[PDB]
RNA sequence: GAGCCGGUAGCGGGCGUGGAUCCCUGGAUGUCCGAAUGGGGGAACCCGGCCGGCGGGAACGCCGGUCACCGCGCGCGCGGGGGGAACCUGGGGAACUGAAACAUCUCAGUACCCAGAGGAGAGGAAAGAGAAAUCGACUCCCUGAGUAGCGGCGAGCGAAAGGGGACCAGCCUAAACCGUCCGGCUUGUCCGGGCGGGGUCGUGGGGCCCUCGGACCGAAUCCCCAGCCUAGCC
RNA sequence: CCCCGUGGUUCGUGGAGCCAUGGGGGAAUCUGGGCGGACCACCGCCUAAGGCUAAGUACUCCGGGUGACCGAUAGCGCACC
RNA sequence: GGAGGCGUAGGGAAACCGAGUCCGAACAGGGCGUCUAGUCCGCGGCCGUGGACCCGAAACCGGGCGAGCUAGCCCUGGCCAGGGUGAAGCUGGGGUGAGACCCAGUGGAGGCCCGAACCGGUGGGGGAUGCAAACCCCUCGGAUGAGCUGGGGCUAGGAG
RNA sequence: GGCGGGACCUAAGGUGAAGCCGAAAGGCGUAGCCGAAGGGCAGCCGGUUAAUAUUCCGGCCCUUCCCGCAGGUGCGAUGG
RNA sequence: CAGGCUCUGGCGACUGUUUACCAAAAACACAGCUCUCUGCGAACUCGUAAGAGGAGGUAUAGGGAGCGACGCUUGCCCGG
RNA sequence: UGGCUCUUGGUCGCGCCUGCGUAGGAUAGGUGGGAGCCUGUGAACCCCCGCCUCCGGGUGGGGGGGAGGCGCCGGUGAAAUACCACCCUGGCGCGGCUGGGGGCCUAACCCUCGGAUGGGGGGACAGCGCUUGGCGGGCAGUUUGACUGGGGCGGUCGCC
RNA sequence: CUGACUGCGAGGCCUGCAAGCCGAGCAGGGGCGAAAGCCGGGCCUAGUGAACCGGUGGUCCCGUGUGGAAGGGCCAUCGA
């Protein structure tokens, strides 16, 4: 429930509209709306670790982006990155992007 | 999801060929322990590139060693030795006939990769077989004579 | 340009045609709190580190400099913080009320909360409009028009095209290819990462390869000046 | 792009396209792709998924100009420490 | 400044026709029309929309403000005159095969007793523009406990 | 300097490097820090003023830090 | 300054607690009885979450509900 | 969000086998191609084993023998026969790709371990994202008519 | 035998509105009667429900760039 690290997802909100009766369509009366309240429709956070110049990097990204963190992994291959610490390597990766 | 796989997988693929399995099991296992890469378009550049420089310095081989193998077939290596008889006092070693075939001739050739199981230790012609490179075999055919 | 030491006279003393008081501009000084930022704290108080000075000065005390955190950029530089009557954008977002009850609907994306920006803000150079064989970024006023439509087709809600006006402006990148620096090891016509060149389009444009041809525009950035504002004068 | 849940637009599921997107699937590079209100063919218009852009517009803490505005129970809550 | 608005044509759901048009097979009959207005500004009456003649709710909603009163909890301290009853145990004795148990002494237990401080507030009287927006007198409950109390703390509005 | 408080310590709680969570605002959170009427710490009697005193004065005590002297010892800590 | 006493019923076992400011009770609480949930990252409660309480506990324990010392007991109906 | 294996289910890719009327040599899948194929890739025929049995057989085999036998012809019915395709009926065995289940694995994810690029436990479950139906006074917004010899209760409510 | 008609409807009853009621006659194609004529249900006065939303049949009127389609309109009837 919060941002995703790569694409910037972050939770909406929608509304949750209850209806009875038949369609129209369907040879019916019409929907009656009897209904609607807010509600939030968050990302699909997902847990990601990765090994990246001997630190560990953890991402908290959309599982819809999951492929998209590999991608910098591969573009990190040219990078100084040895002796840094993890958040500085995130940076690194982030700024990849 | 199509991968490259590093090392020969049971069941699964040869080593350098592109395979397809499913994204955990590339994800989670293949590529955390370099058993393969990801198919991307980079790598696949790479690997192709590295299939090509195998290949080239395989045709360098080959065609080398054609020219080395054009080069002997028209000549006879004349070794003179002291012998009695058929029966020859020394004997003719690979390193002998390297040495003849460097003083004569003046080609520097492999000694280990001439084929000869034992000192030759009689007097005539011979065939033997060099092999600097395999399914490239090379007929040499030495004069091994006395005086 | 002859008075003056504020509102404020008095006691007690002074200053000014050698141009004071007063007004405008720049500079200096600016205790303590406050984003408050050496550290703490019950705001205006308390307690330190380091360097330098003072007192007889080592203990004690005063003085001057300096020491928070975060972000970006190869220990050091730049930026950030907080405030601002309304106006602006974005993220959240009610209810009374109306429907002569009430739930969809309304009040309304209003009130309020939060983050941000600036003298404005938003928007802005067509993956537009919509039938005009047509227009040509965006913003704002008039009109279109309470029309087209929406709606327990109830209560109510409410466009856009077009036309008239104000204004007037268009641009820079990514990618192909090319160069260079760096490092990865799976050694190269390799992959990746910076920088430079190239390039910006819809009658599609551009890269590359041939083939012919070799000065006029001009900033939104910078410099100078007119004009203007912050005292006044005839 | 299609489907599922929604928001925006006059559009309250309506024949419901257009803009936007939380989830699932998921392309191509001009013979490419989006739109013209389901949809299909024809005919047009346009060129998405990178960014910037004055001026005309909004406000009145402040300075000034002007009132068929007030005149001390009025006019700002306060003409006055 | 003529963009636009009203009027110059209506009838029809519309296609469309047009001084007519609609229903209809009808040249039948009828509906609505045609035999001409209008429009702009000023003023006044009433209406729609806004709070709409003025004052008045009980209430609903959003953002803040409060546990220095009070409720509970947490941390740390403090207070409870004096007297009374006399559990277990212990010691000695009696008892028995050994015991249980009986008696005396010692002992000092308890949401034990009486009763000030302290915490309360039973009944009555006073007070009623009171001394006091909850007081005064008399009487009464608890008073080593689920006791009282100081200081430092935390929990709040559909929440504590 | 000796009474109370600070230049000492911790308690609930408060804050909060690390870290975690949340549309924003913010919410948690070990360490550390803040936090007292708890722990720790060296003054008792009398005189004096119109008005202050364990504070000025008198008599008799005491603590801390700095420097020096002598003696002594493996000295030395936010760690045990 | 300092108990009037006795006999006999109702209700509550008892000491306690409560409507600050018209009700102190027969109401609440209470030890005790039963049913029920919970195998531990417990159930359950607060929170959007993180995280807490439960508990630095582990079924002789923790939550919920009812009844309410103690004595003697607590029947029949499972169709809704 | 994964690996392996077992097991059934569905579909395709092959090996495939399977199909029973009067009539007709016998048990004729269909539409064709079709007037000849087959044997040292060892024949008419003899026995032993699987397989389906419409109780007649069909067919895979093996050994002996080791070179003959069936079509077109005609009988014959709707269709008539060797041999070569394509495709149905239903079945089986390998496989593709999956839908359920059972079992196992570790590496996602979860917990834990003075040790943490690790060890141990759970384990593709749980958690969590989107969606589907359901339970849902725990909570929220509201509804709960008028007449009436006061209201309630009763009675009444439109039409003749 | 189907007039328990189709296209209309002069003129009135009643009456706040909206409704309810009676209706000669003209035309279309009819039924019965030799004919004059009668017939737009029932001796009469109750046997009922406005719109909105939707269903079915017909019509072929609109069809959001064009041709179609979707959906609607118009005529008839249904769901109180
Ligand atoms: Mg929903
Ligand atoms: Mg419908
Ligand atoms: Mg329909
Ligand atoms: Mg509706
Ligand atoms: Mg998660
Ligand atoms: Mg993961
Ligand atoms: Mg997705
Ligand atoms: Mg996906
Ligand atoms: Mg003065
Ligand atoms: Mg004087
Ligand atoms: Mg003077
Ligand atoms: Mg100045
Ligand atoms: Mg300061
Ligand atoms: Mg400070
Ligand atoms: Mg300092
Ligand atoms: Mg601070
Ligand atoms: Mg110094
Ligand atoms: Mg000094
Ligand atoms: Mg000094
Ligand atoms: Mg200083
Ligand atoms: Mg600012
Ligand atoms: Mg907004
Ligand atoms: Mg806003
Ligand atoms: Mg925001
Ligand atoms: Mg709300
Ligand atoms: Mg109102
Ligand atoms: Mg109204
Ligand atoms: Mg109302
Ligand atoms: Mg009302
Ligand atoms: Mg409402
Ligand atoms: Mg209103
Ligand atoms: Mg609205
Ligand atoms: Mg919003
Ligand atoms: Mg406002
Ligand atoms: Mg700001
Ligand atoms: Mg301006
Ligand atoms: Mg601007
Ligand atoms: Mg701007
Ligand atoms: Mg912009
Ligand atoms: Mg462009
Ligand atoms: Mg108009
Ligand atoms: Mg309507
Ligand atoms: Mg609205
Ligand atoms: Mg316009
Ligand atoms: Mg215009
Ligand atoms: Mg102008
Ligand atoms: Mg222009
Ligand atoms: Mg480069
Ligand atoms: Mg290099
Ligand atoms: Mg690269
Ligand atoms: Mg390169
Ligand atoms: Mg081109
Ligand atoms: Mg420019
Ligand atoms: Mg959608
Ligand atoms: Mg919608
Ligand atoms: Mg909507
Ligand atoms: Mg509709
Ligand atoms: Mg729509
Ligand atoms: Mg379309
Ligand atoms: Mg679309
Ligand atoms: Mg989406
Ligand atoms: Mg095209
Ligand atoms: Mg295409
Ligand atoms: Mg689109
Ligand atoms: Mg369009
Ligand atoms: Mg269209
Ligand atoms: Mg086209
Ligand atoms: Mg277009
Ligand atoms: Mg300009
Ligand atoms: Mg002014
Ligand atoms: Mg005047
Ligand atoms: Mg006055
Ligand atoms: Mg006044
Ligand atoms: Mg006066
Ligand atoms: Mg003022
Ligand atoms: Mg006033
Ligand atoms: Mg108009
Ligand atoms: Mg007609
Ligand atoms: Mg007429
Ligand atoms: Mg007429
Ligand atoms: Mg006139
Ligand atoms: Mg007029
Ligand atoms: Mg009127
Ligand atoms: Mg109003
Ligand atoms: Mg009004
Ligand atoms: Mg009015
Ligand atoms: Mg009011
Ligand atoms: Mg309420
Ligand atoms: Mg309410
Ligand atoms: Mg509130
Ligand atoms: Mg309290
Ligand atoms: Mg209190
Ligand atoms: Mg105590
Ligand atoms: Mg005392
Ligand atoms: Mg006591
Ligand atoms: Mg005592
Ligand atoms: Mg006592
Ligand atoms: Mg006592
Ligand atoms: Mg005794
Ligand atoms: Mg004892
Ligand atoms: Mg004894
Ligand atoms: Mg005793
Ligand atoms: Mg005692
Ligand atoms: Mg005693
Ligand atoms: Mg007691
Ligand atoms: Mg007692
Ligand atoms: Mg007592
Ligand atoms: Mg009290
Ligand atoms: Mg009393
Ligand atoms: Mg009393
Ligand atoms: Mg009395
Ligand atoms: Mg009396
Ligand atoms: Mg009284
Ligand atoms: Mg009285
Ligand atoms: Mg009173
Ligand atoms: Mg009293
Ligand atoms: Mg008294
Ligand atoms: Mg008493
Ligand atoms: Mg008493
Ligand atoms: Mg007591
Ligand atoms: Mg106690
Ligand atoms: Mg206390
Ligand atoms: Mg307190
Ligand atoms: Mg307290
Ligand atoms: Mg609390
Ligand atoms: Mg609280
Ligand atoms: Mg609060
Ligand atoms: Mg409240
Ligand atoms: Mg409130
Ligand atoms: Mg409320
Ligand atoms: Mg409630
Ligand atoms: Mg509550
Ligand atoms: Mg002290
Ligand atoms: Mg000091
Ligand atoms: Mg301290
Ligand atoms: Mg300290
Ligand atoms: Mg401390
Ligand atoms: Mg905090
Ligand atoms: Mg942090
Ligand atoms: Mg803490
Ligand atoms: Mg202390
Ligand atoms: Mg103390
Ligand atoms: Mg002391
Ligand atoms: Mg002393
Ligand atoms: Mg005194
Ligand atoms: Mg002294
Ligand atoms: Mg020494
Ligand atoms: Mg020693
Ligand atoms: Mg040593
Ligand atoms: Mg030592
Ligand atoms: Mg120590
Ligand atoms: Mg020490
Ligand atoms: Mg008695
Ligand atoms: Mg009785
Ligand atoms: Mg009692
Ligand atoms: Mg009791
Ligand atoms: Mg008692
Ligand atoms: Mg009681
Ligand atoms: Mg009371
Ligand atoms: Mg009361
Ligand atoms: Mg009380
Ligand atoms: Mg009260
Ligand atoms: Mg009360
Ligand atoms: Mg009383
Ligand atoms: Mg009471
Ligand atoms: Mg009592
Ligand atoms: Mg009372
Ligand atoms: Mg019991
Ligand atoms: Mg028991
Ligand atoms: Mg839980
Ligand atoms: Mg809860
Ligand atoms: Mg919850
Ligand atoms: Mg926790
Ligand atoms: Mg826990
Ligand atoms: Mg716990
Ligand atoms: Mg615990
Ligand atoms: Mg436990
Ligand atoms: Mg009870
Ligand atoms: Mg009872
Ligand atoms: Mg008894
Ligand atoms: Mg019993
Ligand atoms: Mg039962
Ligand atoms: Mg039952
Ligand atoms: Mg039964
Ligand atoms: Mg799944
Ligand atoms: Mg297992
Ligand atoms: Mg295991
Ligand atoms: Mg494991
Ligand atoms: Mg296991
Ligand atoms: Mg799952
Ligand atoms: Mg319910
Ligand atoms: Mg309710
Ligand atoms: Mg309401
Ligand atoms: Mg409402
Ligand atoms: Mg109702
Ligand atoms: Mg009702
Ligand atoms: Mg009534
Ligand atoms: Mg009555
Ligand atoms: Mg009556
Ligand atoms: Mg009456
Ligand atoms: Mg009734
Ligand atoms: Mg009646
Ligand atoms: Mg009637
Ligand atoms: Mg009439
Ligand atoms: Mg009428
Ligand atoms: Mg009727
Ligand atoms: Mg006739
Ligand atoms: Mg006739
Ligand atoms: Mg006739
Ligand atoms: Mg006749
Ligand atoms: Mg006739
Ligand atoms: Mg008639
Ligand atoms: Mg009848
Ligand atoms: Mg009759
Ligand atoms: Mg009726
Ligand atoms: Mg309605
Ligand atoms: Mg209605
Ligand atoms: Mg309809
Ligand atoms: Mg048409
Ligand atoms: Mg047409
Ligand atoms: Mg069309
Ligand atoms: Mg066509
Ligand atoms: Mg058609
Ligand atoms: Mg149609
Ligand atoms: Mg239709
Ligand atoms: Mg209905």
């Amino acid at each position: 429930s919060k941002v995703c690290e790569i694409s910037g997802k972050r939770p909406i909100v929608a509304n949750s509209i209850q209806r009875r009766g038949k369609a129209k369509r369907e040879g019916g009366v019409g929907k009656k709306t009897t209904g609607i309240s807010k509600r939030r429709q968050y990302p699909n956070l997902q847990k990601v670790r990765v090994r990246v110049a001997g630190q560990e990097i953890t991402f908290r990204v959309a599982a819809s982006h999951i492929p998209k963190v590999y991608e910098l992994v591969e573009r990190a291959k040219g990078l100084r990155l040895e002796g840094l610490s993890p958040k500085e390597i995130k940076k690194e990766l982030l700024k990849l992007l | 999801m199509k991968v490259i796989l590093l090392e020969p997988l049971e069941n699964l693929g040869d080593v350098g060929q592109v395979v397809d399995v499913k994204p955990g099991y590339a994800r989670n296992y293949l590529l955390p322990r370099g058993l393969a890469v990801l198919a991307t378009e980079s790598n696949l550049k790479a690997l192709e590139a590295r299939i090509r420089a195998q290949a080239k310095r395989l045709a360098e081989r080959k065609a080398e060693a054609e020219r080395l193998k054009e080069i002997l077939e028209n000549l006879t290596l004349t070794i003179p030795v002291r012998a009695g008889e058929t029966k020859i006092y020394g004997s003719v070693t690979a390193k002998d006939i390297a040495e003849a075939l460097s003083r004569q001739h003046g080609i520097t050739i492999d000694p280990k990769r001439l084929a000869l199981e034992k000192p030759i230790k009689e007097l005539g012609e011979y065939v033997l077989t060099y092999k600097p490179h395999p399914e490239v075999p090379i007929q040499l055919k030495v004069s091994v004579v006395a005086q």
